[PDB]
C-alpha cells in the first residue's frame, strides 16, 4: 500500500496516460493539460534509484464532463516527443479487491 | 505556373521545415525550368490537394537557395526529400542511396504511396522506411 | 542564420561530389586562369557560335515558338475591358 | 433499347472491341441466338462450305 | 493552399526569363538569360558562423557607405 | 476530398449483438476446411487445370 | 468477354479433353530426382515432420488470417500480395542462399 | 594480327575528314607569357622523376580532401585500404572512373621513368632498357589495367599485341 | 515530350500578362480550371461554351486546346507505332496509350 | 517443324525465369537451380511447364537422410518436354476415323 495514492483523490477522475517519452514529460504533461480547465495535479511515475521514467503517468480531473472533452481532444495528441495514449484509472486497491473477491463467489 | 508555394532562402526553408508538427514536409530541390523538375513538379501539383491532410509540398530553387547543396549533396537535376518534425527521413527505394529520390517519377499513385509510407513510419518513430516497390529496375518490358 | 541553426546535419556518398572539405592574390590568380581558359576557347568560338546561330535561325524559320504563335491572340486579348476582366465566371457551373 | 458499353482488348498488333450489354437484353439475345442457330441447322440454311462447323 | 495570383506571376515571369526556347522571342539558351555555406560538419560551425558574421559586418560597412 | 489520415481502429472491444450483424453483412463464416487448403503430396484431380 | 481464351477453338463439353499430362507430371518428379531428392533442397527437413504423407499447405492464411476481405489501402494490398512470395522464398531458402548461386561479399545476420 | 591492323588502317583512312580553321592559340606560349612559370633546360630523366612526384602529390591531394583517411596510395600508384572497411566506409571510398584512369596513366609514366632511371644508374644496360620499354608498351594491359576503367582501351591493347606479333 | 506542359505555361503567362493587377490575385486559378475543363470537354467530344467568358479569352483558350490536341494525337500515334513495332515499355505507358487510342 | 518457334519459346521461357529471379533479388545469380521452377505446384514449387532443353546438373540429384544408424546418401537426366506427350494431329485423325468406325 504505497502512501502516494492519497493526493489526487477528491472524488475526481484520474486518466492514465501511457506511451510517454521517457527522456521528457517530467511536467510537460501538466503544461499541456493545464489549459483545461484550471490548476490541477498531474504526476509522472519516475522510478527512484534510476531517475528513469517508467512510462505511464496519471492526471486528475474535476468533472467527468471535462474529462470526456480532454480525452477526445488529447487522445493521440503529440505531447513532448511521443503521442500519448489515454485510458481510465484502475486504482484496484485492497478495499475494492476484497469486494471483488466477495462478488466472485456470489 | 507552379502555383505550389516557393521558398526563397535558407531561413525560410528551415522555418518551413520546423513549422509543421504532424504532417510530412516534402521539398523539391531543383530549377523550375529544368524539364525533369517540370515533370516532377507536375506530379506534385497533381497530388498536393489529395495529400493535403498529412503532407505539405514546397519547391526550392537550387541557385536561389544554394546553402543546402553541400550538406545534402544537391547536384542532380531534381531531387525530392522528406522531413517529419525536423528529422530527415530516409526511404529504401532500392536505388543504392536512401537519402533522396533524384529522378522524376510519372505516377501520382506511387508518389502518394511513398508519402503515405513515409508518414506512417515517421509517426511510428522510424528514421528509415521501406518503399512498397523496388526502383532498382525500371520495370519496362 | 545559415541553416545549421536548424540543428540538422548533411550526408555524403562518394568522395567525388563537389566541395573539398580567396583574397586579393587569389582574385588575381582566378582572373589569370579565366583569361587562360577564354583565350584557349577563342580558337573556334567564332565559327562555332556562327554555326549555332544560323542553325537556330533556320530551325525557328521552319518551326516557330509558342509565344510567337500566340502573339496575335495576345494582342487582341489586350482589347478587352476591365469590366469584363473581373466578371469572368468560374468552372463551378 | 439501352446503350452498350465498349472497351478495347489490347492485342499489341491490333485492338479488339468488347461490348457490354444490359443483362435482360443479354438474356433475350442469348435465347434468340440459340433458337436461330438450332432452327437454321435443322433446315440446313448454311451450306457445308461455311465454317467453322460443329464437327471439325 | 495553392500560391496567390501574384506569386504565380512571380514564378511565371522567372520561368519566361530563364527559358527563351519557349518564351521570350529574342534568342535561345535553355537555362541562361539574355557566398559561403555550411558543409554540415560540426567541426566547422565556428568558422562558418564567423564568415557569415564577417560578411554581414562588411555588408553593414557597405550599408554605412 | 483528401485521403483520410491512416489511423487504425481503436479496436472493436465489445462483441456480439450489432457486431455479429456487422460481419454477417460481408465477412460471414465460410467452409473453413478443404476450401482454404491445398492438400500437399499428391494431385488427385487431373494435372494442369489451375 | 474481355479475358483472352487460349482454347478458343474447342469446348470441353463437346470435343472432350484432347490431351493429358499426368504422365508428364510423374516423369517431371522422377527426373527432378524423386520426392525425397526434390524435398532435399527445400526447408522441409527443418520442420522435423516425421513424414510427408499427412501434411497440407494453407494457401493464403498469413499472420493476419490473410485478411482477404478488408478496406485496406493499395500499399497494404501490395504487402498482402507479397506475403505468398515471402512464404515461397522461405520455403526454398536452403538452395537459393548459397555461395554457388550468388557470388561474393557474405554478411552474418545480427545475433 | 595482320588482318586487324589492316582493318584499323582502312577505318582511319576512310573516316578521315579535313581539319578545321582554328586561330592558332598556343597553350605553353600563354603559360610563358604568364608570371607563374619560368623556363630552364633539364635532363629528361630528372624531369621524369619531377613529373612522377608531382603526379603523386596531385593524386594524394584528392583522397584526403574529405578528411577521410582509410585509403593509402603508395609511390607506385597502387591504391589499397589501410584496414577492413565497414560498408558505409566502402561507399565513402567509392571513387569515380576518371580518377582511376588518371591514376593508371600516372602509373604508366612511373613505369617508364623508373626504367630510364634504372638504365641511368647502371642496374641495366641500353639493350635491357630497350627490351624493358618494348615490354612495357606491349604489356600495359597486364601491368597497369586501364581497361577496367575505359573499355575503348581494349582496342589499343589488342593493337599493341598485334604490333608485338608483327615485330 | 512535355510540349503539353510547355504550351500550358506559355498560354497561362500570355493570358496573365495583359490582365490588370487588380484581378489576377483571384482569377488565375479560375482560368486554369477553365483550361482544364476545355481540355476535358474536347477529350469527351462534347460542346464547350462558357456564356460569360469574353470572346478574346475564349479564342486564346481554343487555340491552346487545338495545339494540345495536335500534340496529343501525334504522340499517341508515335507511341503506338513504337509499342507495336516492338519496344520495351511499361504497364502505365501501355495503359495510357490504350486509353488515348 | 518451325525452327524459329522453338527459339522464340526458349527465349520467352528464359524471360519468365529471369523475371522470377529479379523478383527474388535485385542481382541476377549464376547457375540458378531449376528445381524451384520445375517442382510441381502441390509440392511447394512453381510447377512450370517446359518446352526446351534443360539439363539438370548431376549434383542436384544428391540427397541425404538420417536415422538412428547415421546418415545415408543417395542419388537418382533432362527435363521432359510437352511435345513428347502431345499426340500428333495425323495420328489423332486416323485413330479417330478408325475408332469411330469400330464404335459404329
Amino acid at each position: 500500500e504505497d502512501p502516494s495514492l492519497l493526493e489526487w483523490d477528491a472524488d475526481d477522475f484520474r486518466i492514465f496516460c501511457g506511451d510517454l517519452g521517457n527522456e521528457v514529460n517530467d511536467d510537460i504533461l501538466a503544461r499541456a493539460f493545464s489549459r483545461f480547465p484550471s490548476f490541477l495535479k498531474a504526476k509522472v511515475i519516475r522510478d527512484k534509484r534510476t531517475g528513469k521514467t517508467k512510462g505511464y503517468g496519471f492526471v486528475s480531473f474535476k468533472d467527468p464532463s471535462d474529462y470526456v472533452r480532454a480525452m477526445r481532444e488529447m487522445n493521440g495528441k503529440y505531447v513532448g516527443s511521443r503521442p500519448i495514449k489515454l485510458r481510465k484509472s484502475m486504482w484496484k486497491d485492497r478495499n475494492l479487491d476484497v469486494v471483488r473477491k466477495k462478488q466472485k463467489e456470489k | 505556373s507552379y502555383m505550389l508555394p516557393h521558398l526563397h532562402n535558407g531561413w525560410q526553408v528551415d522555418q518551413a521545415i520546423l513549422s509543421e508538427e504532424d504532417r510530412v514536409v516534402v521539398i523539391r530541390f531543383g530549377h523550375d525550368w529544368d524539364p525533369t523538375c517540370m515533370k516532377m513538379d507536375e506530379v506534385l501539383y497533381s497530388i498536393a490537394e489529395k495529400v493535403k491532410n498529412f503532407a505539405v509540398i514546397y519547391l526550392v530553387d537550387i541557385t536561389e537557395v544554394p546553402d543546402f547543396n553541400k550538406m545534402y549533396e544537391l547536384y542532380d537535376p531534381c531531387t525530392v526529400m522528406f522531413f517529419f518534425r525536423n528529422k530527415h527521413i530516409m526511404i529504401d527505394l532500392g536505388t543504392g542511396n536512401n537519402n533522396k529520390i533524384n529522378w522524376a517519377m510519372e505516377d501520382k499513385q506511387e508518389m502518394v504511396d511513398i508519402i503515405e509510407t513515409v508518414y506512417r513510419g515517421a509517426r511510428k518513430g522510424r528514421g528509415l522506411v521501406v518503399s512498397p516497390k523496388d526502383y532498382s529496375t525500371k520495370y519496362r518490358y | 542564420v545559415p541553416g545549421l541553426g536548424r540543428g540538422a546535419t548533411g550526408f555524403t556518398t562518394r568522395s567525388d561530389i563537389g566541395p573539398a572539405r580567396y583574397e586579393k592574390d587569389d582574385e588575381e590568380a582566378d582572373a589569370i586562369y579565366a583569361a587562360l581558359d577564354k583565350r584557349m576557347d577563342e580558337r573556334r568560338k567564332e565559327r562555332r557560335e556562327q554555326r549555332e546561330k544560323e542553325e537556330i535561325e533556320k530551325y525557328r524559320m521552319e518551326r516557330p515558338k509558342i509565344q510567337q504563335q500566340f502573339s496575335d491572340l495576345k494582342r487582341k486579348l489586350a482589347e478587352v475591358t476591365e469590366e469584363e476582366w473581373l466578371s469572368i465566371p468560374e468552372v463551378g457551373d | 433499347f439501352k446503350e452498350v458499353g465498349i472497351e478495347f482488348m489490347d492485342l499489341y498488333s491490333h485492338l479488339v472491341p468488347v461490348y457490354d450489354v444490359e443483362p435482360l437484353e443479354k438474356i433475350t439475345d442469348a435465347y434468340l441466338d440459340q433458337y436461330l442457330w438450332y432452327e437454321a441447322d435443322k433446315r440446313r440454311l448454311f451450306p457445308p462450305w461455311i465454317k467453322p462447323a460443329d464437327t471439325e | 493552399v495553392y500560391a496567390p495570383g501574384l506569386d504565380i506571376e512571380s514564378s511565371l515571369k522567372q520561368l519566361a526569363e530563364r527559358r527563351t526556347d519557349i518564351f521570350g522571342v529574342e534568342e535561345t539558351a535553355i537555362g541562361k538569360k539574355i557566398k559561403v555555406t555550411w558543409d554540415g560538419h560540426s567541426g566547422s560551425m565556428a568558422r562558418t558562423q564567423q564568415a557569415a558574421q564577417a560578411n554581414i559586418t562588411l555588408q553593414e560597412q557597405i550599408e554605412a557607405i | 476530398k483528401p485521403l483520410p489520415a491512416p489511423l487504425d481502429g481503436q479496436r472493436k472491444k465489445r462483441g456480439g449483438r450489432r457486431y455479429r450483424k456487422m460481419k454477417e453483412r460481408l465477412g460471414l463464416t465460410e467452409i473453413r476446411k478443404q476450401a482454404n487448403r491445398m492438400s500437399f503430396g499428391e494431385i488427385e484431380e487431373d494435372a494442369y487445370q489451375e | 468477354v474481355l479475358k483472352q481464351n487460349p482454347f478458343w477453338w474447342t469446348h470441353q463439353r463437346h470435343d472432350g479433353k484432347l490431351w493429358n499430362l499426368n504422365n508428364y507430371r510423374t516423369d517431371m518428379i522422377q527426373a527432378l530426382g524423386g520426392v525425397e531428392g526434390i524435398l532435399e533442397h527445400t526447408l522441409f527437413k527443418g520442420t522435423y515432420f516425421p513424414t510427408w504423407e499427412g501434411l497440407f499447405w494453407e494457401k493464403a492464411s498469413g499472420f493476419e488470417e490473410s485478411m482477404k476481405w478488408k478496406k485496406l489501402t493499395n500499399a497494404q494490398r501490395s504487402g498482402l500480395n507479397q506475403i505468398p512470395n515471402r512464404r515461397f522464398t522461405l520455403w526454398w531458402s536452403p538452395t537459393i542462399n548459397r555461395a554457388n548461386v550468388y557470388v561474393g561479399f557474405q554478411v552474418q545476420l545480427d545475433l | 594480327s595482320y588482318q586487324k591492323l589492316l582493318k584499323y588502317y582502312v577505318l582511319n583512312a576512310l573516316k578521315h575528314r579535313p581539319p578545321k580553321a582554328q586561330k592558332k592559340r598556343y597553350l605553353f606560349r600563354s603559360f610563358k607569357a604568364t608570371k607563374f612559370f619560368q623556363s630552364t633546360k633539364l635532363d629528361w630523366v630528372e624531369v621524369g622523376l619531377q613529373v612522377c612526384r608531382q603526379g603523386y602529390n596531385m593524386l594524394n591531394l584528392l583522397i584526403h580532401r574529405k578528411n577521410l583517411n582509410y585509403l593509402h596510395l603508395d609511390y607506385n600508384f597502387n591504391l589499397k585500404p589501410v584496414k577492413t572497411l565497414t560498408t558505409k566506409e566502402r561507399k565513402k571510398s567509392r571513387f569515380g572512373n576518371a580518377f582511376h584512369l588518371c591514376r593508371e596513366v600516372l602509373r604508366l609514366t612511373k613505369l617508364v621513368v623508373d626504367s630510364h632511371v634504372q638504365y641511368r644508374l647502371g642496374n641495366v644496360d641500353a639493350f635491357q632498357l630497350a627490351d624493358g620499354l618494348q615490354y612495357i608498351f606491349a604489356h600495359v594491359g597486364q601491368l597497369t589495367g586501364m581497361y577496367r576503367y575505359k573499355y575503348k582501351l581494349m582496342r589499343q591493347i589488342r593493337m599493341c599485341k598485334d604490333l608485338k606479333h608483327l615485330i | 515530350s512535355h510540349f503539353d506542359l510547355e504550351l500550358r505555361a506559355a498560354v497561362m503567362h500570355d493570358i496573365l500578362d495583359m490582365m490588370p493587377e487588380g484581378i489576377k490575385q483571384n482569377k488565375a486559378r479560375t482560368i486554369l480550371q477553365h483550361l482544364s475543363e476545355a481540355w476535358r470537354c474536347w477529350k469527351a467530344n462534347i460542346p464547350w461554351k462558357v456564356p460569360g467568358l469574353p470572346t478574346p479569352i475564349e479564342n486564346m483558350i481554343l487555340r491552346y486546346v487545338k495545339a494540345k490536341a495536335d500534340w496529343w494525337t501525334n504522340t499517341a500515334h508515335y507511341n503506338r507505332e513504337r509499342i507495336r513495332r516492338g519496344a520495351t515499355v511499361d504497364k502505365t505507358v501501355c495503359k495510357k496509350n490504350l486509353g488515348r487510342l | 517443324n518451325t525452327q524459329e518457334l522453338l527459339d522464340l519459346l526458349v527465349k520467352c521461357e528464359n524471360k519468365i525465369q529471369t523475371r522470377i529471379k529479379i523478383g527474388l533479388n535485385s542481382k541476377m545469380p549464376s547457375r540458378f537451380p531449376p528445381v524451384v521452377f520445375y517442382t510441381p505446384k502441390e509440392l511447394g514449387g512453381l510447377g512450370m511447364l517446359s518446352m526446351g532443353h534443360v539439363l539438370i546438373p548431376q549434383s542436384d540429384l544428391r540427397w541425404s537422410k538420417q536415422t538412428d544408424v547415421g546418415i545415408t546418401h543417395f542419388r537418382s537426366q533432362l527435363i521432359p518436354n510437352l511435345y513428347r506427350y502431345i499426340q500428333p494431329w495425323e495420328s489423332e485423325f486416323i485413330d479417330s476415323q478408325r475408332v469411330w468406325a469400330e464404335y459404329a
